[PDB]
């Protein structure tokens, strides 16, 4: 199976093929082997619109993160030189933190962006809040990581979109546990017209 | 043992409109020594990348002009270990961009029935170390290398109303997987940046 | 006989969002759902749109079940799941009934349409070969159909493209795409030549 796809992204443009993870433990990183299942390699991803920031921050990508699957938990360790900042709403709400807080991972660090019976523990109570309260956990599911600069506060690139690259994370496990829930929550209330 | 080398594609080729790639990125076979890519309509792959079949939104009257005639388009087969051939069974020119044929700067334009060698791995793999040794140049500026560019019907250049290939109505970027093989053997030798 | 008899791109307004499906099944759906991996669903649920607006994450949430696409013989059904219309603009569905091929066709929910009809479009394909080149390349748009979620475009509407609506998709049909390859591999070339300058 592929517990997750990659897509990666300079500003707010969408960069290369989706990669899918078939592998527990795997790299993003800045080089240009093409045929590694266990290498998402950005290097080698082409952007005819790339600007000198981007082509200039891409240098620094270096080894880039190394991302895997222990058990039911997933962890990010900056390989690169430069630093690495997560914004995973599973790990913030965790210590807290307004869901977009972005965590820096300086060079040889890790942490855990995400812990599988947290969330599964989130679905459930959410059920009792109805559809809208259950649509929203797909959010749960996605993890962000841009290479070598940061964003948001504390640095003035306050979106992802802003930052040069970056990339995100769909944790397939999560959503399709969130798929078997949402198919039997009904539908939304509020009603919505085929004009406006 | 746990991999490499032999490249499970030897190339990927990228359809583009102006500044947009359109329809997703063509993976050939290493198996599929000789792909075609021409303006006709079989979306099966393999052998053939119809750059017929492709919408785009975006697309104009102009380039629905243009894409009549890719015809029968262009041939791209890989000789030796990573060395690419071009082949152009259009009844149009085509126009490529190419470092080993400007070793031998470009809009090189390929005659209909010509069949030249447009890419020399050995000289790509010279030329990375090359690179890599009076740095101890990006991999952005290197990876360029292991690149292809080519565009069908209209031209660019120095020389045309069309300054630079994102201003042809269609056209392929063409990478080479082998050239990128060695490109990243290459990179874990240049001591940190 | 194709692998995939067909292959769908979703798409949000003027934009593509998400990587293109390609049906391997008989039968399937394209729903506002989020599993990844089920060769029956297309679910557009989970991808994501950096650029996505309110409009967009409004008419996501009434995709519902979506629409189901169906492969009975040598014809395609879609059936409207969702608790909201979707449009269609097929012109092989079109021109049977005969709509200026650009009519976009209401589905309510619960009910039908045949969008497209395999014989129909062979015998448009043979005798089109009368026509030239020309008149055989323009017969891609008989195997592509659009579909649009929630809200409707064209005629009727003050939506008047389908790259107006928030939510919708393009279907292409590899069995007719691959019909037509093989009469077009064959028609010659277009006469009006194309400078190289112009």
């Amino acid at each position: 199976a592929f517990w997750c796809s990659i897509s990666y992204y300079e500003l707010n443009q969408r960069v290369g093929e989706t990669f899918h993870a078939s592998q527990p433990s795997m790299t993003v990183d800045g080089f240009t082997d093409p045929s590694n299942s266990e290498r998402f390699c950005l290097g080698l991803l082409s952007n005819v619109n790339r600007n000198a920031a981007v082509e200039l921050t891409r240098r620094h990508i270096g080894r880039g993160v190394r991302l895997y699957y222990i058990g039911g938990e997933v962890f990010a360790e900056c390989l690169s030189d430069s630093a690495i900042f997560v914004q995973s709403p599973n790990c913030n709400q965790r210590y807290g933190w307004h869901p977009a807080t972005v965590c820096k991972i300086p060079p040889g660090c890790n942490l855990k962006i995400f812990n599988n019976q947290e969330f599964a523990a989130l679905l459930a109570q959410s059920v009792n809040q109805g559809f809208e309260a259950v649509y929203q956990l797909t959010r749960m599911c996605t993890i962000r990581m841009s290479f070598v600069k940061g964003w948001g506060a504390e640095y003035r690139r306050q979106t992802v979109t802003s930052t040069p690259c970056w990339i995100e994370l769909h944790l397939n496990g999560p959503l399709q546990w969130l798929d078997k829930v949402l198919t039997q929550m009904g539908s939304p209330s509020i009603r919505c017209s085929s004009v406006s | 043992i746990s991999n490499h080398p032999a490249p499970e594609y030897w190339c990927s080729i990228a359809y583009f409109e102006m500044d947009v790639q359109v329809g997703e990125t063509f993976k050939v076979p290493s198996s599929c020594p000789i792909v075609t890519v021409d303006g006709y309509v079989d979306p099966s792959g393999g052998d053939r990348f119809c750059l017929g079949q492709l919408s785009n939104v975006h697309r104009t009257e102009a380039i629905e002009r243009a894409r009549l005639h890719i015809g029968k388009g262009v041939q791209l087969e890989c000789k030796g270990e990573g060395d690419v051939w071009v082949r152009c069974l259009s009844d149009h020119a085509v126009f490529v961009q190419s470092y080993y044929l400007d070793r031998e700067d470009a809009v090189h334009k390929i005659y209909p029935s010509a069949y030249i060698k447009v890419f020399d791995l050995r000289q790509c793999h010279r030329q990375m170390q090359q690179q890599a040794a009076t740095a101890q140049i990006g991999v952005d500026d290197l990876r360029r290398l292991c690149i292809l560019r080519m565009s069908f019907v209209k031209g660019w250049g120095p020389d045309y109303p069309r300054q630079s290939i994102k201003e042809t109505p269609c056209w392929i970027e063409i990478h080479l997987h082998r050239a990128l093989q060695l490109l990243d053997e290459v990179l874990h030798t240049m001591p940190i940046a």
